[PDB]
């Protein structure tokens, strides 16, 4: 992820699903991010063993919401590997339970 | 040789073996050897105690509210306080000495004895 | 007389000197490191000004 | 049947075996609890369904613990499997480290009254603290991890001012890669800190102290 | 009305025991025997 | 006596030979960093346009 | 710090840092009193309740039920403020007089009107 | 909203059960302190109470500071408590002893004059609208031997002035002294029982033990015994003073 | 007042003043007793105690658990008996003097029983 | 427009009428009130709500300062002024003087 | 004791007042350290860290861990040997030998190696 803190002591490894579990304003988004613009180290290796490719479903996030999250992965080369799935909070909560 | 022994009202300063005991009690200077015969005196106010012994340099001592008890097995010296010349500066000796207050000028006074200049 | 106390003042002067000399070395070197720190905050803080112009100019 | 929305949802995240191709898909589930909840109901649910939680705190965060992981309560249950070699052995006292950290700080101003191991710990657990704080937007790569973790719980951190530590971190990993980047070379290549690496990072790292001016002006060596 | 305040201050009108052997008693001891 | 001040002014020029040292390893690492930086803000200059 | 600048930021989370251990430390206080906190804690406690009575300003929209006019201050004002009282430089001043005024200027009236300088 | 203060009131709880906890180990560690401070008080009042024995023994017991006065109408009592409060009941426990002693006082025709240690004591008291003489606080938890002798130099002189004074005038003193000095403090027995004792430091009684090369004085067994006493009654006060600390811990 | 007096009015008001006042206070003392509070706040809780305990009564259809007849208290000798204790006049009197009780008799009887003295 | 809240832990405390300054409020404020009441009142209710909060801070401050002090005895007399018994009215100008 | 019988139920008892004695005292030694404890509590604190490494045995399933395979202590012998380190029949012994063992024989056999 290139956080201390979790590569130290809560390691995510290949196949695994590591909950991010907060109260709002705590940074969830900006750690599932920051793991994301890790990857272009990897991406940029070329070699699939290595390449991570990078999927961000956005549920019932304001659509300027994801507009900054698109953004910030712009800033930092992410969306060359990164897909975004977005169901925006004003979506039917048919795309907003089909999105994931 | 006869056993020293330097004790303040909170901590037991020094006790050993010693050869000699110099101090002045309130009588006069008095100089205790092995065998004195027991003794109970009060020291000067500005009192200065010496110690010597054997293969080691004489121990001075600067003391305030002084005491000495020699008994037919140790001699014992008791202090309000007592400073030792390692542990005495020669400048608040100094300002400390010709002070106004009595204890004060006393106590400056035993330091300088202490210290050797007087 | 004269001869022992310059001796005894003479080993007291010695005495001080060398933790004052030790005190100057070590003064000069906190000195000289201070200067170095502050060229290279100052380097880094130029070249914030420069990206600062450099995002105003872009964005303009 | 929420539950198993959630379930069914998280068990396509695999590892899959050399006879699919070896692919993998990892989880990165976000959940928001209100109040710090974590007993409600999907909370609760999606926690039973990973293999790990990051729980992140608004006490944390308002505290400069940023990012604000409650290393306490936050655990990953394929642990050491997931790092490599280096990572895991300078991670290893991290977690005692902390957790002997948290217990003392009820005795932060009370330094005199603890023995010296004790107070050591404190220092040591207030110095990692703050080594584990990261500004947003700036991944690490791995081997940088590891020579920060190294830093941290190699007693190098332990001469300078905890309000120092950060900056002496960045400073430090950016002084390697400018001028000693094999260390960094070695270690990802072998993913493990060899023994003639860590001796030249030592010799590195005090070099770099001598170098280094801590806020409050007193120096760091030693 | 602070000068009739002033003046209505100026008239305002504001409204078992020891056991004696329990007590120790400090003593200075004489190797002599009694009198 | 003699042998303190000698050693005094050997000290002393010690410290000069390593300030000077200092200050110049201090201005090469300036000069680095105000490169680095450059070329940082230059890409950035890039992603911007 | 993108957008609001190093020191807008810096002093923001100083302040939001001070105003969290305060409401840690509140309840201790509450039952175990101020006293048995640390010195750095007690002078932390002093600056968290100026700091809290500081962010409260006389509105204009709020002379209806104050009766008090309002104020504006400046967000440069306001940066250097905040980033005074978080180094202590208020810590002089009865915490009565940063209560719903405006600037520095203010508080300097007010600390004034309670008999305190700045 | 119950919910929401019942949470609230939990985390309130944990803090203060981690700093209660914290406190009771610090004075775990302080209660070894002052014990090892009294442990090194005892050689000095051991020796000098031994000199002390040997000059009342070749002396006229005719001190005023051993000799009862006549009548006596005023107690000079020396109550001694902590300046920091959550130490139980120990202040408590040592103000319904000074009262007691106060009550035992009254009875005995003497009027007491407060003298007080601590800070706590001097709420209590001004709470009580008993006038204090003098009270020295700051130094509860660990006094030195200066603190005792003050506080012995002011009784003492307290109890010297006491002697010309008749019915209520001060005699020819011009102060109105006491006819008696009593010391109110926490004996520390061991870890489990500290009790508040009072005790009597002037006018010192006699009490003599049968039997066992004599002494030598200088210059005599009056000057040197008259010159000892007081400092003896600062030894007893220190002694009391380093006990109330422990207790106190 | 207008109904029952103004003498029982006042009683009772400051009867409930105290144990209002002892119920505020729970919070502190459960964790700490009763001696981190003010003076006045002691003299408060042991008042509180006391009369807390003698708003108690032995109930004549107790008797059949406790075989203790039951008494009958007039009401100008409960507000007398409450207005003294308010006073703080039974202050030396202890607690269990006051349990299960009278009027102002049965808490004298009582108190001697106890070794106490009203 | 507003509330009085009335708490029965002030009404056994001997506050009468019971009002929770901290949280009652009138929406209207000063336009419903004469000049002279506003002009003695204007920060009566932010003086006994500062004058709660300071009271419940300093419960055991074994030492005050001056400030606080000044501030704590204001406070218990305003609080002893606006006791009131039941049927005992006062014309506007009678309370004009009070709160003066 | 009516299911186990009285001396299981007293050994297990005083391995507990051990163990329960012991953790409280860790705070003290973590805080301010072993020196600051009693002399009794010195000799508690030995016992009960033998104690809760003769609780630890060398399992079964850790022989594809560590080579060595797991032991089987009989339930008497488990009893005799706690109701021994209780009493104070082993505290000479060093606390090395107390990891992953077996009976008393073990016990015998890893002090003789040490
Ligand atoms: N490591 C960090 N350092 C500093 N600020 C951070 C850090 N991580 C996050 N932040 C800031 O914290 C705030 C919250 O971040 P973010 O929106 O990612 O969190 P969240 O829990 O997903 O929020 P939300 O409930 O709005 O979705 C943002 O201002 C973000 O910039
Ligand atoms: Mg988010």
């Amino acid at each position: 992820t290139g956080i201390k803190a979790i590569d130290a002591m809560t390691p995510i490894g290949r196949g695994q699903r590591q909950l991010i579990i907060g109260d709002r304003k705590t940074g969830k988004t900006a750690v599932c991010v920051d793991t994301i613009l890790n990857q272009r180290e990897a991406w940029l290796t070329g070699d699939p063993k290595q390449q991570v490719r990078c999927v961000y479903v956005a549920i019932g996030q304001k659509g300027t919401t994801i507009a900054s999250v698109k953004r910030a992965l712009e800033e930092g080369g992410a969306m060359e590997y990164t897909t975004i799935v977005a169901a925006p909070a004003s979506d039917a909560a048919g795309f907003k339970w089909l999105a994931p | 040789d006869l056993n020293v022994e330097i004790v303040a009202v909170e901590r037991e300063l020094w006790s050993g073996p010693a050869t000699f005991v110099f101090t002045r009690t309130t009588a006069g200077e008095i100089g205790i050897l092995p065998r004195h015969i027991p003794l109970v005196a009060q020291l000067v106010d500005d009192a200065m105690v010496r110690v010597e012994r054997e293969g080691e340099d004489d121990l001075r001592i600067a003391v305030d509210g002084g005491f000495l008890s020699v008994t037919e097995e140790t001699v014992r010296i008791l202090v309000e306080n007592a400073q030792f010349e390692s542990e005495i500066d020669a400048d608040a000796a100094k300002e400390d000495a010709a002070s106004d207050d009595e204890r004060t000028a006393a106590w400056g006074r035993a330091r300088l004895r202490a210290l050797g200049q007087i | 007389e004269a001869m022992l106390a310059k001796t005894a003042a003479d080993n007291r002067k010695s005495a001080e000197q060398v933790a004052a000399a030790q005190a100057d070395y070590e003064k000069e070197m906190a000195e000289a490191r201070a200067q170095a720190s502050a060229l290279r905050d100052e380097a880094r803080a130029a070249g914030r000004s420069v990206v600062d112009e450099k995002r105003a100019q872009a964005s303009g | 049947d929420v539950f198993y929305l959630h379930s069914r949802l998280l068990e396509r995240c695999a590892k899959l075996s050399d006879e699919l191709g070896g692919g993998s898909m990892t989880g990165l589930p976000i959940i928001e609890t209100k109040a710090n909840d974590i007993s409600a109901f999907i909370p609760t649910n999606v926690i039973s369904i990973t293999d790990g939680q990051c729980f992140l705190e608004s006490d944390l965060f308002n505290q400069g613990v940023r990012p604000a992981i409650n290393v306490g309560v936050s655990v990953s249950r394929v642990g050491g499997a997931a790092q490599i070699k280096a990572m895991k052995e300078v991670a290893g006292s991290l977690r005692l480290d902390l957790s002997q950290y948290r217990e003392l700080e009820a005795f932060a101003a009370f330094a005199s009254d603890l023995d010296a191991a004790s107070k050591a710990q404190l220092d040591r657990g207030a110095r990692l603290v703050e080594l584990l704080k990261q500004p947003q937007y700036s991944p690490l790569a791995v081997e940088e991890q590891v020579v920060a973790i190294f830093l941290g719980t190699q007693g190098h951190l332990d001469s300078v001012p905890v309000e120092d530590v950060q900056r002496f971190e960045s400073e430090l990993l950016e002084h390697v890669k400018a001028s000693h980047s094999d260390i960094f070379d070695g270690i990802r290549e072998t993913k493990k800190l060899s023994e003639e690496a860590e001796e030249k990072l030592v010799s590195v790292i005090n070099e770099f102290k001598k170098g280094f001016q801590a806020s409050d002006g007193s120096s760091v060596v030693v | 009305l602070v000068s009739v305040i002033n003046e209505f201050k100026k008239g305002f009108q504001a409204s078992e025991a020891l056991d004696p052997e329990d007590l120790e008693k400090e003593s200075v001891k004489v190797r002599k025997p009694a009198p | 006596l003699a042998d303190a001040d000698a050693m005094h002014a050997k000290a002393l020029a010690d410290a000069k030979a390593e300030s000077e040292k200092v200050t110049e390893e201090a201005k090469q690492d300036s000069e680095r960093i105000a490169a680095q930086l450059s070329e940082q803000a230059g890409s950035e200059a890039e992603r911007i346009k | 710090p993108a957008i609001v600048g190093d020191e807008h930021y810096r002093v923001a989370q100083e302040v939001i840092r001070i105003l969290q251990r305060y409401k840690d430390l509140q309840d201790i206080i509450a039952i175990l009193g101020i006293d048995e906190l640390s010195e750095e804690d007690k002078q932390l406690v002093n600056r968290a309740r100026r700091i809290e009575r500081f962010l409260s300003q006389n509105m204009m929209a709020a002379e209806q039920f104050t009766g008090q006019p309002g104020s504006t201050v400046p967000l440069k004002e306001t940066i250097e403020a905040f980033d005074k009282l978080t180094k202590g430089e208020f810590d002089h001043l009865p915490e009565q007089a940063f209560f719903l005024i405006g600037g520095l200027d203010d508080l300097a009236k007010k600390a004034e009107s309670l008999g305190a300088k700045l | 909203a119950t919910l929401r203060e019942l949470r609230g009131r939990i985390r309130s709880a944990g803090s203060i059960k981690k700093i209660t906890k914290a406190q009771e180990l610090i004075a775990t560690s302080r209660i070894a302190k002052a014990q090892a401070r009294v442990e090194a008080a005892r050689p000095y009042a051991a020796e000098i109470t031994n000199m002390l024995t040997e000059l009342a023994g070749a002396s006229a017991l005719d001190h005023p500071l051993l000799v009862e006065r006549k009548q006596p109408k005023r107690a000079g009592v020396l109550v001694v408590s902590s300046d920091r409060g959550l130490c139980g009941a120990y202040n408590a426990n040592v103000l319904r002893r000074a009262e007691e002693l106060f009550s035992l006082l009254r009875d005995e025709g003497k009027d007491p004059v407060l003298y007080v240690v601590g800070r706590k004591a001097l709420g209590y008291f001004s709470f009580r609208q008993r006038t204090v003489v003098e009270s020295w606080t700051g130094f509860s938890e660990r006094p030195t031997y200066e603190n005792a002798r003050e506080i012995a130099d002011t009784l003492v002189n307290a109890f010297m002035a006491g002697a010309d004074d008749e019915g209520d005038d001060a005699g020819a003193d011009g102060i109105l002294g006491v006819d008696e000095l009593h010391i109110v403090f926490t004996e520390f027995r061991s870890m489990l029982s500290q009790t508040a004792v009072a005790r009597r430091a002037a006018p010192m009684e006699v009490e003599y033990v049968g039997e066992v090369t004599l002494y030598s004085f200088e210059p005599d067994p009056e000057t040197l015994f008259d010159a000892l006493l007081p400092r003896y009654i600062a030894t007893r006060v220190y002694a009391a003073l380093l006990e109330a600390a422990a207790s106190e811990s």
